[PDB]
C-alpha cells in the first residue's frame, strides 16, 4: 500500500513536473522568441541565461523520462533501475543550477515587469521565478521518494539504492558547482 | 492586489511539507504524507484586506546549501520551523536556518513556527527523549529562540490537530502588510 502511494506520487508529480516546464516554455518562453511583444533591452536575446536548458530538461522529461517511469508503474521495488538508466541526463540540472543565480539577477535587473505583464495577460498562479525554481526543487524531490521507497520494499533494494545513489549525487553535483 | 512569496524553511524533522499540505488542504492528510507540495498561491482576505499568498516548500533541500538560496530571493516573509519535540532542530535554528536567511535576505522578516505542537504532551514521544536526556521545546524556549533571531513572532502548531496552523499563515501576511 505504501509503496503503490509513493509510486503514485512519483508518476502524479513527474505529470504535473513536465506540465508545468512545458507551460513555462509556451509562456514566458514563446512571448521572447515570438516577437509578438516589446522585450526590454536588457534581456534581449538573453533568454539562454533566463531558461538556462530548461528545453533540454524538458525534453528529457517529455521524451524519454515519464514515458520510462510508466513502465515502473507496477514495480516500485525495481523503479530505482530508472534512475541508474537514465543517470547521465540528469546532469543537465548541474547545468541548470550553475546557471539559476545569473537568470534571477538579470530578472529583477533588466526585465521590469516584463513577464509579470506576461502573467497577468495568461492568467498564471505561478510567476516565472515560481516556474524556474521548479527543476531545483524536482531534483532534490527524487531522493526523497527513493528513501520512502526505501522504507517499504524488502531486501528487493539494491534496485532503489543504486537509484537512491545517483539521486543523492545529481544534487551534490549541482550543488558543488555553484560559485 | 498584493502578492506574497512565503519561503517555509527548517530541517526534515518539522514536516515542512505537512504542514502545508494540511493547510492548503484544510486536513492533515492522514493516510499517506505526500513528499510533494508544488509552490501554491491563493487568495485569503486578512484584517479585511484580500491578499494573494504564495508558499514555497523547501523539503529535499537540506543536505544542499547552495542550492537552498536560489528559493530565496525576493521573498516577502519566512517561516522557519522546528519540530517541538526535537530539540535538535532547535537548534538549528539557530545554527543554521537563521544565518543562511540573514545573509541572503537581511530585512526579511521571520516566523519562529514550533511544528508537532501535539506531540510535545504525548508520552511515547516524551519518554523517546527523556532516553535521549532531552525533554520537548516549552513556549519559553521558543520565545526566547524568537527574540534572538529577531523573529516577529514565535508562534506553535499542529498539521494534526490544525491547532495554531490558520494563525502562523495569517500572522505571515501580517507581518509583509
Ligand atoms: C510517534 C510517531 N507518530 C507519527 C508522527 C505515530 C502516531 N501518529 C501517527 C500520525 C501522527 C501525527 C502526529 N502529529 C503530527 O504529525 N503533527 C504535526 C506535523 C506537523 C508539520 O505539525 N504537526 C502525531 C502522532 C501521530
Amino acid at each position: 500500500r505504501k509503496k503503490e502511494f509513493i509510486m503514485a506520487e512519483l508518476l502524479q508529480t513527474e505529470k504535473a513536473y513536465v506540465r508545468d516546464l512545458h507551460e513555462c516554455l509556451e509562456t514566458y518562453l514563446w512571448e521572447m522568441t515570438s516577437g509578438v511583444e516589446e522585450i526590454p533591452p536588457g534581456i534581449l536575446n538573453k533568454e539562454h541565461i533566463i531558461f538556462g536548458n530548461i528545453q533540454e530538461i524538458y525534453d528529457f522529461h517529455n521524451n524519454i523520462f515519464l514515458k520510462e517511469l510508466e513502465k515502473y508503474e507496477q514495480l516500485p521495488e525495481d523503479v530505482g533501475h530508472c534512475f541508474v538508466t537514465w543517470a547521465d541526463k540528469f546532469q543537465m540540472y548541474v547545468t541548470y543550477c550553475k546557471n539559476k543565480p545569473d537568470s534571477n539577477q538579470l530578472i529583477l535587473e533588466h526585465a521590469g515587469t516584463f513577464f509579470d505583464e506576461i502573467q497577468q495577460r495568461h492568467g498564471l498562479a505561478n510567476s516565472i521565478s515560481s516556474y524556474l525554481i521548479k527543476p531545483v526543487q524536482r531534483v532534490t524531490k527524487y531522493q526523497l521518494l527513493l528513501k520512502e521507497l526505501l522504507t517499504c520494499c524488502e531486501e528487493g533494494k539494491g534496485e532503489l539504492k543504486d537509484g537512491l545513489e545517483v539521486m543523492l549525487s545529481v544534487p551534490k553535483k549541482a550543488n558543488d558547482a555553484m560559485h | 492586489m498584493q502578492a506574497i512569496k512565503c519561503v517555509v524553511v527548517g530541517d526534515g524533522a518539522v514536516g515542512k511539507t505537512c504542514l502545508l499540505i494540511s493547510y492548503t488542504t484544510n486536513a492533515f492528510p492522514g493516510e499517506y504524507i505526500p513528499t510533494v507540495f508544488d509552490n501554491y498561491s491563493a487568495n485569503v482576505m486578512v484584517d479585511g484586506k484580500p491578499v494573494n499568498l504564495g508558499l514555497w516548500d523547501t523539503a529535499g533541500q537540506e543536505d544542499y546549501d547552495r542550492l537552498r538560496p536560489l528559493s530565496y530571493p525576493q521573498t516577502d516573509v519566512f517561516l522557519i520551523c522546528f519540530s517541538l519535540v526535537s530539540p535538535a532542530s532547535f537548534e538549528n535554528v539557530r545554527a543554521k536556518w537563521y544565518p543562511e536567511v540573514r545573509h541572503h535576505c537581511p530585512n526579511t522578516p521571520i516566523i519562529l513556527v514550533g511544528t508537532k505542537l501535539d506531540l510535545r504532551d504525548d508520552k511515547d514521544t516524551i519518554e523517546k527523549l527523556k532516553e535521549k536526556k532531552l525533554t520537548p521545546i516549552t513556549y519559553p524556549q521558543g520565545l526566547a529562540m524568537a527574540k534572538e533571531i529577531g523573529a516577529v513572532k514565535y508562534l506553535e502548531c499542529s498539521a494534526l490537530t490544525q491547532r495554531g496552523l490558520k494563525t502562523v499563515f495569517d500572522e505571515a501576511i501580517r507581518a509583509v502588510l
